[PDB]
């Protein structure tokens, strides 16, 4: 054993799952006002298999004429979630190295 | 949800009851006594009711 796949675990991968998921909120967000726009949401277990997609969101209210399937309230909490989540990301991964570093210098 | 139902202004008819008669003793002013229509023909030449 004693490889980087198994030092670091699938923190690895997390925090770029986290950064697409961050795009794809902020399309959503920007292209709010265009019509014929359909939410895209990304399954973050697909991109966990991808690691050992791109779908779309179901409006829960009818659109009023343009197509659009973005709830900007629901964008909000899900950038401010997502960001969150990708600084403990960062964190974990981080301190992986710090701890493998440790262990080799034992200082 | 069936939240959000629109509305728009259109025109379902015109009243068609007698309007005010004004006598003024002239020999070439009629009026439609009750319901009726005068038919007469635009400057293009469609026919209509007035």
């Amino acid at each position: 054993a004693i490889s980087f796949d198994n030092a670091l675990g699938i923190h690895q991968h997390t925090v770029g799952v986290r950064e697409r998921n961050a795009e794809v909120i902020s399309t959503n967000i920007a292209q709010a006002n265009t019509p014929g726009y359909k939410a895209r949401g990304l399954d973050f277990a697909k991109e966990l298999q991808a690691a050992t997609d791109k779908l779309y969101r179901l409006p829960t209210q009818p659109d009023t004429g343009d197509g659009n399937t973005v709830d900007l309230d629901l964008e909000r909490n899900l950038f401010m979630q997502n960001q969150i989540r990708h600084q403990a990301s960062l964190d974990f991964l981080g301190s992986k190295f710090k701890n493998l570093t440790k262990a080799i210098k034992g200082e | 949800h069936p939240s959000r139902v629109f509305s728009m202004t259109e025109r379902p008819g015109h009243n068609f009851a007698q309007g005010s008669v004004i006598t003024t003793g002239r020999d070439l002013d009629v009026t439609i006594e009750g319901s009726g229509w005068i038919s007469v023909l635009d400057h293009t030449g469609k026919e209509g009711l007035t």
